[PDB]
Order: structure tokens, then C-alpha cells, then sequence
């Protein structure tokens, strides 16, 4: 019955259920980022040579650059039967608040972790902005999550790559002491009460974080029927507004502005709650947050289920054995080169007694002299001169070094091309588009277009807080995937050029050329060209 | 020979008492300094006088308290060896067996604490199948004593049978030669009912301890003793140290044959109504908590007497016995035969204080520590592993810290059937 007990029970179930995949992914990250000699007993006995001759990092860099040369973003398209322009406002808002460095960096980190370990993730958050808000004095931004495999833990009863069927998800935060002070300042927490949460470290990882702070955020999605209200717009039509969004803030200001209530319906919808937990206590219990979906977006590489157990894999997990064998063989060969007696002659002391300076290595002499006779035997025994054998690399060592290198080369081929990884990133971007759309309908001021202009029907309460009013005709556009553009003008320029590339040189080609000069940037020469296009199109009607 | 990883499952337990008892997790930072014990106040009782001229008769105030502390961790230290192929498959199941064992141990502690600190005792002179509706009478006696003592039962009440007496109750139900709904349920399944004689939950708990007979005989109170409610007392240095309200040390003639959990009752003292201070007809029953020395024992319900004249009125406000100890009264023993106990309580009388073991700190670097949820019961411990210096081996430790406290021994009870001979 205890809130903390239920939270910790679910979290522990998820953790132990996903233990193996996270273990292998963490080993992949350590292997591909810190060292390929991932053993911890080394710091106990002797030293011995341990060289690292990497052959998988060039492949990882190639795959990362291939996936970086083709950026992907959301593209909102109007639904069938809707207005042809029903997605322009949402698309412009999405581009405005995703044109920043944080969004690109979050996606890039997730992609790199997807290639190396097998899973990455990023997060969507909302904040308050007064200088340049996107809408309603708020912004929606995208944030990175490093080490998603071990820092984001999903509901174990999920069978979808994008994790849209997970009911809860826990995200672990590690921050410095000043960062914790700021976190507590932002969430009205007690900074003195230091928080503690799970963050196990690998045995092989040799360093200490020190003076760090761990905490967890538990997101849960609850689907329920909540009361909704039907009004009549003092302009035209009947809007539908949720009871929880104007329960008391403008429940009477709606009437005062002149909204007549017609009916009252029960509508099933999803709400997202966030909690801040530690291993001993609950700090914030069920703070309701914006949107219908959990704001964490995961990206996977090779993904599947084997026996009700999720397995994901990047590109490194299969090259590890051959790479380790190659390192071991090359270390053995280096030892052979270093610690082995060199090729020198074998002498008896009596053979060269008295001529020892002739054999030290000088070039002051024309020949080498040997002692011939002995005072007991009469003559020294004759035996052909032998030399210590030159060091060699064993045939087994050479064969297995070549075989290990060939095995790594053969197994480190993604696809033939990164099409599958690109498609999984496209799926992640579609999930991101869904989450962003829900959050926008929850917090932003979406204008509704009529066929008579754009209407922003909102009002203010007695506490000087403007409450957004969103009709239920909100999901008028769906999500697709297209090239990444920084602004609507850039997208329009690209579309005009695309049409120009296929329209034959008739009058529509003139129309499209004049449109392209229309939508150009602004110095002075392009200003004159733009004005010329303006006048030509206007006069042509 | 072919081992085949086809687990022959053999055991299956249950922890009703432990999953039912309330759980409390006080702040660890303060509980480290306060020596792992904390104090909780008790509901206040007011003295009352009637008259017109009440000069120089203005009482003070007095609020009693109880102390709840914690025991020692219950571990599952074991050693894991790679390069065995028998410690590879056994470890995965050893973790689960450890979790089940820890849950069972918690439940055992809860049951033992309730049985050896339940002040209210309901004894019967014969077995349960001797008479018709005898199990109902057994449950209704407990309900009646709780009602008469006017103990707080808002949270709930619960009665735990052992399998023997539960089966006897079911047999009594089915022998009725009439089949309605209750007899048909007691026929199809062994269940008597989920609520019997007013209790809100009547279960059977397989791990109920057996209260062995007491060979204590011919024992009398040695000298008159007056026990006074108090909330603190002065120590040797002049400091004020709080006093636990749920214990009283009596001096007997000879405490030979007594042990922790003996149910006793002095000859002449009777229960009160607590709130109304009306004398019941029942003999006041106490439970021996400790056999200290050789002529002292420690009984759990402090016997504050109503007729005591050394009690200041605000102390007499807490009286729960009609008469004090009279320096020769016989202390009768209620557990005269070995009998597995049936245990009833109010749901807010047992708590399970819990603490964490912060092994995720920077200090314990090199050993990997995660949380570990004990199933059934609502408790969380640690699971820590660390490998050896060499030889490709390891160590695992599953640890859990808790302490079972009975804050209301007067609300915990015990049922002893067949108390003849």
C-alpha cells in the first residue's frame, strides 16, 4: 500500500529483469570508450605487456559519420479530410524550439550510443521563458541522457521498440554538489538532506566519481475517463475543454466572457505523473506533468526478444572476442621481440681467453683469433661455432593474428549501409513527434483556423495567469520523417527547389523560379531580386 | 548421467502477518544519532473531578510515550565460484531462495513477537471440536475482551488460526447437517469465512509459535508494589531520560520456571474500562517479557491501580487495573499445557521499523550494491557482490535491516485452547 514500497517494487522488478542487456551494453561502452583490456585483476600480479591495436574504432567512426551525414527530424502532415494547412502552426513551433544546439546534441549522443552499445535515449522537457518564448511564455526543449542502458529503466511489460506500451519508467540522475543544490532550488527540495540512489559501478572501471548525488524520477502514465465540458464559442461553434484544465482557474471566467455550457462528457485520456525518489524516501509524490506520453524517447540498434527477455546490440558486441584475441597475440609477439636473447656466438672461456677485446664489437682488427692449444689436453676440441637462434614469431601466432583480424573485419559490417539503424532512428523520431504534439496541446496556445483567419481564444483569471483553451480538434496532423530544416522558410525553399528540379521549362517553371526568388534571404542585391519577383507575380495575378 | 535443469519445485510458503503489519521508516540521518530508537507519544487521558470549590486542586499534565528500536541485519552471505557449472545454475536460484527465506524470517519474527507480547489472553478448558460453534465462541471471546477494554480498533482487527484449529473450525461448520452458503463454502474449500464474530480478517497462519507449558508454581508477589505512570525520570547526572510505558518490573517470591511469553494473572486484580474506569469482571492478564534476576520479572501491561493513593490524579487517569499488588497475592499461570497459539490483534499494534544499509556510497567502492525487494512483504534490502583478488571467484550478500515492535501489547492478544490439566 505504501507509495515508496510500490515504486521500489516496480523499479527493482524492472532492474533485475533488464540486468543482462544492461550489463552487456555497459561492457560495450567501456570496451569502445575506455579500454579494450577490460579486466580488473590486472592490478594485482606482475605487469606484462598489454597493447591495444584497435580495429573496431575505424568502423564505429565510419558508421557514426554515415548516420551524421543524413539528419532526420519530425515532419507533421495534415490528416486526410483535414485542412491542407492544418500542420503549419505545429511544424513551425516544433522547428522553433528544436532549432537549438541541445536538441541536435541530444540526438547525436543517442545515435552514437545506439551504434556503440545498442541503446540510447533522450528526454523532452518544458520550461518557463520570458525573453523569447515559443508560446504561452514557455519553451519545450530536448535534453540528452548519457548511458541510457543503465540510466533509463523501462517497464518490463513492454513489447514495442519505441516503448509506447510501458506504463512507467524510472530515470536516474547523477549530479555534483552544486548541481544538487540547483536541483533542490528548482524543485523546492531540501538541499541539506542529501539523496542517495542506485548507481552500481563496474569492477573494471577504475575511477571514483566522489562527492556526487544520485536521485531518480519515476514517470507513470495513467489512462482514465475524466470529465470534459462542452461550451459554445462566442464567435462560432462548440469547443470541448477538459475539466481538469479549467477546474477553478477559469471555470467562471469562461461564463463571464460569455461561454454557454451545453453538455458534459466523460472522455478517456492519458495523464503523466512524475515522482522524485530515493532509496529511503519520496520527495515529490505525483506531480502532474504536461503531455499524454512519457517524455523519454529510446533508440535501439538490433532489437528483439528472445525468451520474454529483451536483447539489443550495437556493432561492437560481436567483434569483442576477435579484438581481444588480436590484442593478446600482438602483446605476446611484442614480448617475444623485447625479452629474448639475441643472436650471439657460443664460446668456451678458454677458446677466447686473451682475445676477449676482439669480439666486443669494435672494427680495429681484420680478423678474430682463437686459442688453439691446451696445456693438459694438448689441443682444444674442435666443434663448429654455434649462434643463438634469432627470435621468431610462431606460425600459430601469425595464423591466429591474421584469423582474428579477418574475423573482426567480417563481423563488423553493419548491413551490406546503416539503413536499419536509420529506420530505428526514424521510429524514435516519430515517437518524439507524438510526444511533442501531446505536450504542445497541453501547454502551448494552438490557434484554430476558420474559413471565414486564425483564432487564439484564451482568457485571464483573477490571479493574472493566462489559461490556454484548446478545442478537441487538436490531432489534425500525423507524424512522418523528412529532412531536417531549421525554419519554415528553409523548408519552403527546399520544397520549391524540389518542384523546380522536376517541372519542365514551361510557364510553371517561371512560376516556381519567381517563387524561389520570393522566399530568399535579405541583403541588398537579393532584396532587389525579391522585389522584382514580388512585382512580377502580383502583376501576373 | 544427464542433469536436466528441470526444477522439481518443492516448497511454497506464505507471510500473512508480515504482509499485514504496518511498516515505518523513520529518517535515517536522525536515527543514526538517536541510537536507532525513537519515541512516540500515547493518546492522552484526562482526570476529572466534580464539585464547586476546587482551590489548590488544579492538576498538571502528563503524556506517556513508547520507544521503538531496531535489531540486527539478516543476511544471506554466500560464495559464488565461476569455473564450476554447478555454481552457475545454482546461483540464479540461490538468489530467489534467499529472498523467500528472508521474507519467511520476517514473518516468523512478527508472529513470535505478537505471541510472546500479547497481553490479552483467551484460554479455553478443552479443544475446539469439543462443542458446537466452539471456534465461533473462541473468536467472539477475543472480540468481547477488546470491546470491553474499549481499545482503539479503527484501523482494523485480525485473527490468525493455526492449521489445526482452522481445520477444526471448518469441520464444526460442515457437521451442521444444513447447507446454506457458509457451510457450502466450508465444504468446497477449507475457509470458515473472511470475517468471523466481528473481526475484519480471519486467516490461518502456518508459522504460529507454540506456547509451551509453564512449570512455575506456588508464586506470590513479594511485598506491596505500586506502579505509577511517568514520562521521564532523572538520571544520575540530573538529566531527564524518557520512560517506556509498556513494561513493569515486579518482585515475586521465586521466578523459577518462567520464561519470555508466559501468560500470568494476579489473584484479585481485574481489568478496567480504560476510558470510563468501570471495573470489568475479567481477571487482568499480563505477559512476562523478561525474567530478570531470580526474583524479578518484567510484565508488559503496567498495572496502574485505580485504588492507589500514591497516584497523583493525572497518573490515576491512566489506571487500567482495579487493585494494586497486595504483597502475598497468588500469581496464577494461564498457559498450563503446550498449545499452538491463535493470535488476534488490532491492526495498528505491530509495526516493522525499517532502515537502509547505505552500501552504495563512495566508501564501498569495489563492491557492487543494488536494491533488493523482499517479495510478499513490503521491505527493501541490499544485494551486494564483490569478486576475489584472484581465482575467478566472488561473494554475494543479501542483507535486510528491520525491527519488529509491538507498540500496543494491550491490543495484541493470544488464544490458548485446551487449557485443562
Amino acid at each position: 500500500e505504501n507509495r515508496l514500497e510500490s515504486i521500489l517494487s516496480r523499479f527493482d522488478a524492472d532492474w533485475t529483469a533488464s540486468d543482462e542487456a544492461r550489463r552487456e551494453a555497459k561492457n560495450d561502452l567501456f570496451f569502445s570508450r575506455v579500454s579494450q583490456w577490460d579486466d580488473w585483476l590486472s592490478q594485482y600480479t606482475t605487469l606484462q605487456y598489454r597493447g591495444q591495436f584497435d580495429v573496431v574504432r575505424p568502423v564505429v567512426r565510419k558508421l557514426v559519420s554515415e548516420m551524421r551525414q543524413n539528419p532526420i527530424d519530425v515532419l507533421y502532415r495534415p490528416k486526410d479530410g483535414a485542412r491542407p494547412d492544418a500542420a503549419d502552426v505545429l511544424m513551425g513551433m516544433y522547428r522553433t524550439d528544436m532549432r537549438h544546439n541541445t536538441a541536435k546534441i541530444a540526438v547525436n549522443i543517442a545515435v552514437r550510443e545506439q551504434i556503440e552499445a545498442g541503446v540510447g535515449a533522450w528526454r523532452l522537457v518544458t520550461d518557463y521563458e520570458d525573453q523569447s518564448p515559443t508560446s504561452n511564455n514557455q519553451v519545450i526543449r530536448r535534453e540528452p541522457i548519457h548511458s541510457a542502458c543503465s540510466h533509463v529503466i523501462w517497464d518490463s511489460n513492454s513489447k514495442l521498440m519505441d516503448k509506447s506500451d510501458a506504463r512507467h519508467c524510472t530515470v536516474i540522475h547523477s549530479m555534483s554538489q552544486n548541481g544538487w543544490e540547483d536541483f533542490a532550488e528548482k524543485y523546492d527540495l531540501d538541499a541539506d538532506d542529501i539523496p542517495s540512489f542506485q548507481n552500481p559501478n563496474d569492477w573494471v572501471f577504475p575511477w571514483l566519481t566522489q562527492d556526487t548525488i544520485q536521485i531518480a524520477e519515476f514517470y507513470e502514465v495513467v489512462e482514465k475517463k475524466e470529465t470534459a465540458f462542452i461550451y459554445q464559442d462566442p464567435v462560432t461553434g462548440e469547443p470541448v475543454s477538459y475539466f481538469k484544465r479549467d477546474i477553478k482557474d477559469v471555470i467562471d471566467d469562461l461564463a463571464d466572457s460569455g461561454f454557454i455550457k451545453i453538455a458534459e462528457r466523460q472522455i478517456k485520456r492519458r495523464r503523466v505523473y512524475k515522482s522524485i525518489i530515493t532509496c529511503t524516501a519520496v520527495l515529490k509524490d505525483k506531480q502532474l506533468i504536461a503531455g499524454e506520453h512519457i517524455p523519454i524517447v529510446p533508440v535501439f540498434g538490433e532489437w528483439g526478444f528472445v525468451e520474454d527477455k529483451e536483447v539489443y546490440e550495437g556493432v561492437v558486441r560481436l567483434t569483442k572476442d576477435g579484438q581481444r584475441l588480436r590484442n593478446m597475440i600482438m602483446s605476446f609477439n611484442a614480448d617475444i621481440v623485447a625479452r629474448t636473447p639475441k643472436k650471439k656466438p657460443f664460446f668456451w672461456p678458454e677458446q677466447i681467453a686473451g682475445f676477449e677485446h676482439m669480439y666486443d664489437g669494435n672494427d680495429d682488427y681484420p680478423y678474430y683469433l682463437l686459442n688453439r692449444t691446451d696445456e693438459n689436453s694438448g689441443d682444444l676440441p674442435t666443434q663448429p661455432l654455434a649462434y643463438y637462434e634469432n627470435p621468431e614469431v610462431p606460425q600459430a601466432n601469425a595464423y591466429m593474428l591474421e584469423a582474428a583480424t579477418s574475423a573482426v573485419k567480417e563481423v563488423a559490417t553493419l548491413g551490406v549501409e546503416t539503413y536499419v539503424f536509420q529506420d530505428n532512428l526514424a521510429t524514435a523520431m516519430r515517437r518524439d513527434g507524438e510526444i511533442y504534439q501531446s505536450i504542445v496541446n497541453d501547454i502551448y496556445d494552438v490557434p484554430r483556423n476558420v474559413t471565414i483567419l486564425m483564432a487564439e481564444v484564451v482568457d485571464l483569471a483573477t490571479g493574472e495567469k493566462q489559461v490556454l483553451n484548446d478545442i478537441r480538434g487538436r490531432y489534425e496532423c500525423y507524424t512522418d520523417v523528412g529532412p531536417s530544416f531549421q525554419s519554415m522558410k528553409q523548408q519552403n525553399r527546399a520544397e520549391i527547389l524540389e518542384l523546380l528540379g522536376k517541372t519542365p521549362q514551361g510557364t510553371p517553371e517561371y512560376q516556381l523560379l519567381l517563387l524561389q526568388y520570393f522566399t530568399l534571404l535579405d541583403g541588398k542585391g537579393v532584396e532587389m531580386m525579391r522585389d522584382y519577383a514580388n512585382k512580377q507575380l502580383i502583376q501576373m495575378g | 548421467t544427464l542433469a536436466v535443469d528441470e526444477i522439481i519445485e518443492t516448497i511454497s510458503a506464505i507471510t500473512p502477518m508480515a504482509q499485514k503489519a504496518k511498516k515505518y521508516t523513520p529518517p535515517a540521518a536522525s536515527m543514526q544519532r538517536s541510537s536507532n530508537t525513537i519515541w512516540m507519544p500515547v493518546e492522552q487521558e484526562s482526570p476529572t473531578q466534580e464539585g464547586w470549590d476546587l482551590t489548590d486542586k488544579a492538576t498538571g499534565l502528563l503524556e506517556l510515550n513508547v520507544a521503538v528500536n531496531m535489531g540486527e541485519p539478516d543476511n544471506d552471505f554466500f560464495q559464488l565460484r565461476a569455473d564450476d557449472l554447478r555454481d552457475e545454475t545454482a546461483y540464479r536460484r540461490r538468489i530467489q531462495s534467499a529472498a523467500r527465506k528472508l521474507a519467511n524470517n520476517v514473518e516468523l519474527k512478527v508472529a513470535n513477537m505478537a505471541a510472546e507480547m500479547g497481553s490479552l489472553v483467551i484460554t479455553s478448558p478443552d479443544a475446539i471440536g469439543t462443542n458446537t460453534a466452539d471456534a465461533w465462541n473462541f473468536v467472539a471471546d477475543a472480540e468481547e475482551i477488546m470491546f470491553s477494554r474499549e481499545l482503539n480498533r479503527d484501523m482494523g482487527t485480525s485473527y490468525f488460526f493455526n492449521p489445526q484449529d482452522y481445520k477444526k473450525a471448518g469441520y464444526d461448520l460442515t457437521k451442521r447437517d444444513i447447507f446454506g452458503r457458509i457451510p457450502e463454502e466450508a465444504y468446497r474449500d477449507g475457509t470458515i469465512q473472511r470475517q468471523v464474530a466481528g473481526f475484519d480478517d480471519v486467516l490461518r497462519s502456518p508459522k504460529l509459535p507454540v506456547l509451551t507449558k509453564s512449570t512455575a508454581t506456588g508464586i506470590t508477589v513479594s511485598g506491596a508494589q505500586s506502579f505509577k505512570p511517568v514520562a521521564w525520570q532523572l538520571d544520575n547526572d540530573g538529566n531527564k531520560v524518557n520512560v517506556d510505558n509498556r513494561f513493569a518490573t515486579v518482585t515475586l517470591s521465586a521466578t523459577t520456571g518462567m520464561k519470555r511469553g508466559d501468560k500470568i494473572s494476579f489473584a484479585g486484580v481485574k481489568f478496567l474500562g480504560q476510558m470510563a474506569k468501570n471495573v470489568l469482571a475479567q481477571d487482568a492478564t499480563f505477559s512476562v517479557v523478561r525474567v530478570v534476576d531470580g526474583t524479578h520479572v518484567e510484565i508488559t501491561p503496567k498495572p496502574v491501580a485505580l485504588d492507589d493513593v500514591s497516584l497523583s490524579p493525572e497518573q490515576r487517569a491512566y489506571a487500567n487495573v482495579n487493585t494494586s499488588l497486595a504483597d502475598a497475592m497468588a500469581v496464577n499461570i494461564l498457559n498450563v499445557k503446550d498449545a499452538r497459539t491463535n493470535v488476534f490483534w488490532a491492526d495498528d499494534a505491530i509495526r516493522i521499523v525499517s532502515q537502509p544499509i547505505p552500501a552504495n556510497h563512495e566508501l564501498f567502492a569495489g563492491m557492487k550494491t543494488t536494491s533488493f525487494s523482499i517479495p510478499d512483504v513490503g521491505l527493501n534490502g541490499i544485494f551486494a557482490t564483490q569478486g576475489d583478488i584472484s581465482t575467478l571467484s566472488g561473494l554475494c550478500r543479501i542483507a535486510l535491516w528491520y525491527g519488529v515492535n509491538a507498540t500496543r501489547p494491550e491490543a495484541i492478544g493470544v488464544g490458548l485452547p485446551g487449557q485443562t490439566a
